[PDB]
């Protein structure tokens, strides 16, 4: 066990030697507290000149010892850096997942380990806790508490927000009709289909009525809000052989999505026939907690999790001819293994404004903002 | 050798 950390400590050092051949950019920043959550804000502010542009990122803290925080970081990326903390806002309870609303990115929804969803507006707060008036207690006695992290806004209907609820359900809130300064929003719909703990949920990127959900009952379920029966979904798959922890819809193909899970596989799915898994991506050594599609490339997905590895997959190399010496290192669809993290990667987001740039966060307070070398993705050498 | 080194980043490239 103690010798297993030394294997991680030495293979970090070969990676740091491997860094100028494999990356066009590596930034590494220790945060003050580890983050479970990472999402890039959609605005870029380049000034003309400076040799950089300013991009923004949504973080959180997950500690019980101090006052918790919701963090906006500014990250300077060159155009041939610096990572500072822009906003710190006092969040009550641990930040499991933090996502912005697309119809106003100042509105950020957070998922807590309690049964609620908090919503902040960062313009309506002080930028730093120069008060430092904690609301944080001295003990926290959680009894029966296991919850998943999933939280997703509808990009086609403003205010419709899903989350993974506490007793195997999915809740829908419509925050567009906010009530008259009561500031408590009850659930519009409660979706009662899964038999174990719902881990991740996501709205469809094109149709406003559809969403997908994954859970610990090995099931991917596809729903429709116009259905009168909210106890049964429209489709149900026996997706994986273990706990399904993440899903992501393809932004270029409306029928295509991908689920990653605790059987170390990322599955590939068509919506019009869910009884056939299209492809099983296999190179993770442990449990997968995040899968995200490239917003600049149809063919490209990435996955991350417990094995300290962020794999980056390429669908256009599936079924390729391969040598025995190439097949040792993985499948031909495996484009890139990141390997900067020495602890379990909790979350990652692709940058929407600079292509191939990823921020990824792990549990040893490391945030890494990186981008692989231009020769490796363009098939050029 | 850079496409091969992307798939084995814990081994040194050669
Ligand atoms: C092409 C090439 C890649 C990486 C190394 C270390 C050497 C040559």
């Amino acid at each position: 066990d103690a010798v297993e950390e030394r294997v991680i400590n030495e293979e970090y050092k070969i990676w740091k030697k491997n860094t100028p051949f494999l990356y066009d950019l590596v930034m590494t920043h220790a945060l003050e507290w580890p983050s479970l959550t990472a999402q890039w804000l959609p605005d870029v502010t380049r000034p003309e000149g400076k040799d950089f542009s300013i991009h923004r990122l949504v973080l959180g803290t997950h500690t019980s010892d101090e006052q918790n925080h919701l963090v906006i970081a500014s990250v300077q990326l060159p155009n041939d850096g610096k990572i500072e903390i822009e906003i710190k806002i006092n969040h009550e309870g641990e930040v499991n997942r933090a996502r912005y609303m697309p119809q106003n990115p100042c509105i950020i929804a957070t998922k807590t380990p309690s049964s609620d969803v908090l919503v902040f507006d960062y313009t309506k707060h002080p930028s730093k806790p120069d008060p430092s008036g904690e609301c944080n207690p001295d003990l926290r006695l959680r009894g029966h508490q296991k919850e998943g992290y999933g939280l997703s806004w509808n990009p086609n209907l403003s205010g419709h927000l899903l989350s993974a609820s506490d007793d195997h359900t999915i809740c829908l809130w419509d925050i567009s009709a906010v009530p008259k300064e009561g500031k408590v929003v009850d659930a519009k719909t409660i979706f009662t289909g899964h038999t174990a703990v719902v881990e991740d949920v996501s709205w469809h990127l094109l149709h406003e009525s559809l969403f997908g959900s994954v859970a610990d009952d090995q099931k991917l379920m596809i729903w429709d809000t116009r259905s009168n029966n909210t106890s049964k979904p429209s489709h149900s798959v026996d997706a994986h052989t273990a706990e399904v922890n993440c899903l992501s819809f393809n932004p270029y193909s409306e029928f295509i999505l991908a689920t990653g899970s605790a059987d170390k596989t990322v599955a590939l799915w068509d919506l019009r026939n869910l009884k056939l898994k299209l492809h099983s991506f296999e190179s993770h050594k442990d449990e997968i907690f995040q899968v995200q599609w490239s917003p600049h490339n149809e063919t490209i997905l990435a996955s991350s999790g417990t094995d300290r590895r962020l794999n980056v997959w390429d669908l256009s190399k599936i079924g390729e001819e391969q040598s025995p010496e190439d097949a040792e290192d993985g499948p031909p669809e495996l484009l890139f293994i990141h390997g900067g993290h020495t602890a379990k990667i909790s979350d990652f987001s692709w940058n929407p404004n600079e292509p191939w740039v990823i921020c990824s966060v792990s549990e040893d307070n490391i945030m890494q903002v990186w981008q692989m070398a231009e020769n490796i993705y363009n098939d050029e050498d | 050798c850079t496409k091969r080194a992307a798939r084995r980043p814990y081994k040194p490239c050669a």
